[PDB]
């Protein structure tokens, strides 16, 4: 039963892949959206014999490296805060699939998207599900090179085998930043499983000789697991791949690019709950990060004008607060905006991706207009989308949303005061680029071309179910799951979290709190709201274009660039890598001074050597 | 050669927003007493 | 794809959609869950749970090992 | 089923293949292999050596010499 | 408007209006004609 | 459906605009009763019953 | 590329490391130097090859530059890792280059740009060589992870500078071997010079199949090649150790 | 992908240039350049191109766009291209 | 004098100026009923002089436009998505013109 979950996608996959002809363009569609969903089911039925029925099971398949005391096994963990990660990424990938077949139905290679999917599903999950680093980084890397593929989809795309590439690399870095941190623990504990380091991580406390100084063990791993899950997580250190990574297909943009692999180091560090707690220091650079990219995303998507690109800015800043919610040891709050997140996050890509299928692919706000009317059933999708990503209140967005921010208040250090002002200030940005979006398209005088307009064919039956699943969900999840998982001491996280007495202001929060700051939230929002309609709507012959000569458009670039640093990154490492692969190595060295000194460059004396013993 | 000091002109707002934060002092301005636990701070169960 | 029909394409040429796929999709049912049921027969056959349910859940029908890790001395 | 192979791209791959033909011991490009072909592998030596003899202090025990 | 450019650009365009699509400013909230009506003949009901 | 001038558009289907609107209502009705219910609570009007 | 760049290492593993142990130990970081910068030179340098039968052979050599890492850090995981990616290289290295003699026995280039966009006509040799060229990435699962690392497990229980240059190794070893994947199999064709190129027959498609089942086998279930080992490679390291 | 032949097309594109009121919409011809019968601008011409791109969602190269500057090579142009 | 090759160059560079100033304009004004005024001052902009008859008074008019023009792009122009540029180019091309698979090879004698 429990096994089960986990094989079902890959088994589907593989005879989808390997058998691919027999079943044609949509048998291996509907069968992979089958096992999936039955996938999905069974993960349903683990959750309430798991959460509801508070008991772990615990299930071991056979050793994978049975060497010295480095015993990583297949066994398999299922505890609180793995059910509520599979209720989600199956559920998701179920839904995702569902809408696939009819929004991949004119493409030609429909089978291969699927058991791309698929695989990429059965890795995340033997990464959720994975009782040790090795297992876990096992689905960890299966789950980029996944991405790597589906971003490649198209590989006639000369832009998109880049992105792919480049995506690689900076998930990579990560490889190496979580390899490091993963062989780091069992150079301390002599153990890479789960239950030996949170049952003994308190005991250490020496330093080490980590090849420049002397640091602290406990500080070094997290630290190297930081630099591991800046790649996944999108963090201030590699987080360039998301925006340009969209010129892969919508779904897996929708499915994947918005709901769990970008948080998939959240899981992870959510998971190894007590190791991150005995190193305060690590901490404050969480913290720090988390309110650098809520802030960075915040600023630099409010200047986008495109679809797919403007709402991954929009996804890095929910990363950021997920990031910044797990620096303040509450990370049942940071999982329970990860839930909040996956629903209706997933429900705007998936509207967006019905409105640019009927719209023949014309991703660029500046061309559609007002055909609300038109298409109201994803007008109201994204509405609901929107309004919980705003938090709107007595709304799922609402229960998350406005908690972290007070939360953050109400811890006193000098980087929470830092993190606190950038997490307020992004609320601004956010509302008011979530607002452009839903002003410049559907709500103003229209403008794009005849030739789209006639077509209209509202989006079918196939990927307007999945829509109303997430539209019902991203409307009561909140409200049916705040109780339930921060409930002010409930007994979901027996063992999935480990909450530190003196780190644990969750009861001094709600009641020290002031009233004015509880509601600043939706007063910024409305703010954000207020300037983008008069931007937008009324106020845009100069606050919308603008004829400036300099320091002005400058900074019209600075925002649309992406502070470029795309640019900067590029030219700085990438570029210079790539000369002075070449330059130095292949001129200077190999086949040159070890050639003309040696073998046959000047060595081969003896021909000139031949004239001059026969005399 | 002008992207770049964007870059190190971005990353010296943060940081001269952080100093700003280490010069307000939040730490110290607490409205509340440190937490107590009942058994010694729970020191059997640490 | 004019040349793209004389290539086997082992998960599927362009445009396949094959004269009878409904029936190769049924067998691909039927294989898939007769190779899912050993896993089944093994997940029941390995599984711990070494705390007893609160509410009787769905499990313990197939699963016969219900807190029988409550004695963690005798352990290899 | 051979390639046509054009005639504008053997040349350069032999150009890449016979490359030995241009190296004049120039003074940037000398500087250039004499940084990389020493310096580097010393200064690895010494990272080497210095972490070895910082694990050993710790640890009291006395330093091999390490020749 | 007037500028040798500006009209050309209107008139061709004039089908951009589409009546039924000109202003979807009346449609911003759908369900608010049909939602506030439920919700108050529900708090009137259970009273 | 019917064209102005050269363009012309499908008529949206009805069971999708129904939809939209009874559910966009139910979610107005749901916002509203659980404003009604514990509005005070975030507002700070009243209490929970705990002090 | 498959055994005779084996001979070194087993020699280094049989005359070398129990004959002479302190003296081992007293050329241990020359060999971290050596083998470290060997890694970043070959690396940096296998990126901008277009001959097809280089690009592959110095991954070899940074292969086996990473094996003697571990193998000269006396350690249970470190020599075991060392045999471990030993066995894994011999495998990728010789599959992959089955793969350039078949694509170099079709068209006769033996060059990288000609090559393009050939997925759409020879989907069997893509499927093969992307899961070659992706046991090559040392992927878990695959054979070259577990060995790999174990090497680097092994080398920072005695040392934590050197062999953190040897996984920054692999993160430009993955890069630069999608980028390669990328030349080959992925974009538009060019049917200026590929008029006329088959798949796979019978044999080259039989002949990867045991290639692909030992790869696996390496990768899920390496406990069995472990088994027959831990007491050589533990009396190895133990010899002339007395304390 | 329907592939509107020709005279599916000899209305749209006469259609920009009747609604061009500095010249009469009554001496308008499918063959007609504008430079001489016409009598425009060097500058005027590409406002009506463009407003064809706008008419028929189509990118037409910066090279050649210049070029057409009789109403013949325009709808050749549009029709040419295979995906208009 | 009396040779159109010089005259050329500024007939077609102003013509290829204007255009992509109503392109780069387009891409400034969103909403198409600002962009009427816009497009009124941009053309009276060109049509401001529209008398030059002097060598001299035409290569730095030009230079001074295009110059000017170069500080304003739109970082993100509008591209149709199938177009050498867009979001959908080369997605499904067309297969080639012409290859053939042969199917009997490497067998014996
Ligand atoms: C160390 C390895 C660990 C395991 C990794 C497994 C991950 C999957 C590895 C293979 C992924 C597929 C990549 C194949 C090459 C991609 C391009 C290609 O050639 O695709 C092939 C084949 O497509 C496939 O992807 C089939 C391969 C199987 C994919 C599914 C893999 C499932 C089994 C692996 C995972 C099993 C679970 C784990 C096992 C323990 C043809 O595609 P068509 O759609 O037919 O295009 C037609 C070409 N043309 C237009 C020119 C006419
Ligand atoms: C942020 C940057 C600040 C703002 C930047 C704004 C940039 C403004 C750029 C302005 C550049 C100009 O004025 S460009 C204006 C150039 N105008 C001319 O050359 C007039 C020449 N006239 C003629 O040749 C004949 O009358 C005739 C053949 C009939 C006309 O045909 P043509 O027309 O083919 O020439």
């Amino acid at each position: 039963m429990y096994l089960l979950i986990v094989f079902l996608p890959l088994l589907g996959s593989s005879v989808a892949g390997f058998f691919g002809r027999f079943l044609g363009s949509e048998g291996s569609a509907i069968m992979t959206t089958t096992c999936v969903s039955f996938s999905s089911i069974l993960s349903l039925i683990a959750f309430y014999e798991v959460a509801l029925g508070a008991s772990a099971c615990y299930l071991r398949i056979a050793p994978w490296i049975s060497s010295e005391m480095f015993d990583a096994s297949w066994g398999f963990l299922f505890d609180s805060l793995t059910v509520v990660m599979l209720i989600v990424v199956t559920f998701i990938s179920s839904l995702v699939h569902l809408y696939s077949i009819s929004y991949m139905s004119e493409d030609p290679h429909s089978p291969r998207f699927m058991c791309y999917l698929s695989i990429f599903t059965f890795f995340m999950l033997m990464l959720v599900t994975g009782d040790n680093f090795l297992q876990l980084f096992l689905g960890w890397e299966g789950v980029g090179l996944a991405s790597y593929l589906l971003i490649h989809f198209w590989f006639t795309r000369l832009q998109a085998d880049k992105a792919a590439i480049k995506a690689m690399l900076v998930n990579r870095v990560g490889d190496f930043g979580l390899a490091l941190g993963i062989l780091g623990c069992f150079t301390l504990f002599q153990t890479v499983d789960f239950s030996t380091i949170f049952a003994c991580a308190s005991v250490p406390r020496n330093s080490w000789i980590f090849c420049n100084m002397r640091l602290n063990a406990i500080s070094l791993i997290c630290i190297l697991l930081f630099i591991g899950a800046v790649g996944k997580s999108a963090q201030i250190g590699l987080h360039t791949w998301l925006p340009d990574a969209m010129e892969g297909p919508t779904p897996v943009s929708a499915l994947i690019h918005a709901a769990t692999m970008v948080t998939a180091g959240v899981f992870m560090i959510a998971r190894c709950s007590p190791l991150f707690e005995y190193s305060p220091t690590a901490l404050i650079v969480i913290t720090f990060a988390g309110a650098m990219t809520s802030f960075l995303a915040a600023t630099t998507g409010i200047l986008q004008n495109d679809l797919k690109r403007v709402i991954a800015y929009s996804t890095c800043s929910q990363l950021g607060y997920m990031i910044f919610a797990c620096g303040i040891s509450n990370y049942s709050v940071s999982v329970f905006h990860l839930m909040n997140h996956a629903f209706f996050k997933a429900l705007l890509f998936l509207s967006a991706g019905s409105v640019i299928h009927a719209m023949s692919d014309e991703q660029d706000m500046r061309k559609m207009g007002g055909l609300a009317s038109s298409f109201p059933l994803t007008y109201a999708m994204m509405l609901i989308g929107s309004l919980s990503l705003i938090g709107f209140p007595f709304l799922t967005g609402f229960y998350s949303k406005d908690v972290i921010l007070e939360l953050a208040y109400t811890k006193y250090t000098i980087s929470g005061n830092f993190a606190f002002w950038l997490g307020s200030v992004s609320v601004l940005f956010t509302s008011y680029y979530s607002f452009r979006l839903l002003f410049l398209t559907f709500l103003v005088p229209t403008n794009s071309f005849g030739r789209d307009i006639s077509r209209c064919h509202d989006a079918p039956i196939p990927m307007a179910i999945p829509l109303i699943l997430l539209a019902l969900g991203s409307l009561f999840v909140g409200y049916l799951a705040k109780d339930m998982m921060i409930g002010l001491g409930t007994n979901f996280w027996a063992n999935s979290l480990l909450v530190l007495p003196k780190n644990e202001i969750l009861a001094e929060s709600e009641f020290a709190a002031p009233t004015i700051i509880k509601l600043i939230p939706i007063l910024f929002s409305t703010l954000g709201a207020f300037v983008a309609y008069n931007v937008n709507l009324v106020a845009d012959q100069f606050q919308r274009a603008f004829q400036t000569s300099t320091f002005c458009n400058r900074l019209y670039s600075f925002f649309n660039k992406r502070w470029f640093f795309d640019q900067v990154l590029n030219d700085f490492l990438v570029r210079s890598f790539l000369r002075f692969g070449y330059e130095v190595s292949f001129e200077a060295l190999d086949k040159g001074a070890i050639e003309i000194l040696g073998p046959y460059g000047i060595s081969y004396t003896f021909r000139r050597l031949a004239e001059r013993i026969s005399q | 050669y002008e992207a770049l000091a964007w870059l190190s002109g971005g990353l010296g707002f943060f940081v001269g927003l952080g100093l700003l934060a280490v010069l307000n002092d939040k730490a110290s301005k607490v409205p509340f007493t440190p937490r107590v636990y009942p058994y010694d701070n729970l020191r059997v169960e640490l | 794809g004019d040349f793209r029909a004389k290539v086997w394409s082992m998960t599927g040429g362009p445009n396949c959609r094959p004269k009878h796929w409904r029936r190769n999709t049924a067998i691909a049912m039927f294989g898939v869950f007769l190779v899912c049921i050993p896993i089944a027969k093994l997940s029941a056959k390995l599984e711990q749970r070494p705390h007893m349910p609160v509410r009787p859940i769905p499990s313990q029908i197939w699963c016969k090992n219900f807190g029988t890790k409550d004695d963690y001395e005798k352990e290899h | 089923m051979e390639t046509n192979k054009n005639k504008f791209i053997e040349d350069w791959g032999s150009a890449r293949e016979n490359l030995e033909h241009n190296f004049r011991w120039t003074r940037r490009n000398f500087a250039l292999i004499g940084i990389f072909g020493i310096a580097l592998p010393i200064i690895v030596y010494k990272g080497i050596v210095k972490d070895f003899h910082m694990q050993d202090e710790d640890a009291g025990r006395p330093h091999r010499k390490f020749l | 408007p007037l500028g040798t450019t500006g009209e050309f650009f209107r008139r061709r365009d004039e089908w951009r209006k589409h009546p039924m699509l000109s202003n979807q400013m009346r449609h911003a909230l759908p369900g608010i004609g049909i939602g506030v009506g439920a919700f108050c003949v529900y708090l009137v009901g259970e009273q | 459906g019917i064209t102005y001038k050269g363009v012309t558009v499908h008529t949206p289907k009805t069971w999708h605009t129904v939809t939209g609107k009874g559910l966009c209502a139910v979610m107005w009705f749901w916002i509203l009763y659980r404003a009604k219910q514990d509005g005070p609570v975030v507002m700070g009007w009243r209490h929970p019953w705990d002090g | 590329a498959g055994i005779l760049l084996k001979f070194g290492t087993y020699g280094f593993l049989r005359f070398s490391i129990p004959m002479f142990p302190e003296a081992t130990l007293c050329f241990t970081p020359f060999i971290y130097t050596l083998s470290a910068i060997a890694i970043i030179y070959t690396s940096l340098t296998t990126l901008r090859q277009i001959d097809l039968k280089k690009i592959i052979a110095y991954s070899s050599v940074a292969h086996m530059n990473l094996v003697t890492i571990g193998m000269f850090s006396l350690n249970i995981q470190g020599i075991g890792g060392s045999i471990l990616l030993m066995l894994s290289h011999g495998l990728v290295s010789s599959a992959l280059f089955l793969c350039v003699g078949v694509l170099y026995d079709r068209h006769k280039t033996r060059l990288v740009r000609y090559y393009g966009g050939l997925v759409s006509t020879m989907p069997n040799f893509s499927t093969i060589f992307f899961f070659f060229t992706l046991a090559n990435m040392s992927l878990p699962g695959t054979s070259s992870f577990i060995g790999e690392f174990l090497i680097l497990v092994g080398a920072f229980q005695r040392n934590s500078l050197v062999a953190t240059l040897a996984a920054l190794g692999m993160i430009l070893g993955a890069a630069y071997s999608l980028w390669l994947y990328n030349r080959v199999v992925s974009g538009n064709l060019k049917p200026d010079f590929l008029h006329k190129f088959s798949d796979l027959n019978g044999r080259e498609v039989f002949i990867f199949i045991p290639f692909l089942v030992g790869l696996v086998w390496m990768g899920v279930y390496p406990k069995v090649f472990l088994d027959c080992m831990h007491t050589s490679v533990s009396n190895l390291v133990q010899h002339g150790k007395f304390h | 992908d329907d592939h509107l032949s020709r005279e599916a097309v000899v209305d749209r594109v006469l259609d920009v240039v009747k609604s061009f009121p500095k010249v009469d919409p009554s001496k308008v011809t499918p063959e007609v350049h504008f430079q001489n019968d016409l009598g425009l601008d060097s500058l005027d011409t590409v406002e009506i191109v463009m407003a064809i791109e706008e008419e028929f969602k189509l990118e037409i190269p910066d090279k050649e766009a210049d070029k057409i500057d009789s109403c013949s090579l325009a709808i050749e142009y549009v029709y040419n291209h295979p995906m208009s | 004098a009396a040779y159109f090759a010089r005259r050329a160059a500024q007939k077609e560079r102003v013509r290829i100026l204007y255009r992509r100033a109503l392109k780069d304009t387009l891409n400034w004004a969103v909403h198409r009923h600002i962009f009427y005024r816009d497009a009124s001052d941009l053309r009276e902009k060109f049509n401001v002089n529209q008398d030059v008859e002097d060598v001299d008074r035409i290569d730095k008019l030009i230079a001074h436009g295009e110059a000017e023009y170069n500080k304003w792009r739109h970082p993100d122009p509008y591209i149709v998505p199938w177009a050498p540029g867009g979001s959908k180019f080369c997605r499904n091309p067309t297969p080639p013109a012409g290859i053939e698979i042969v199917y009997n090879y490497g067998l014996e004698d």
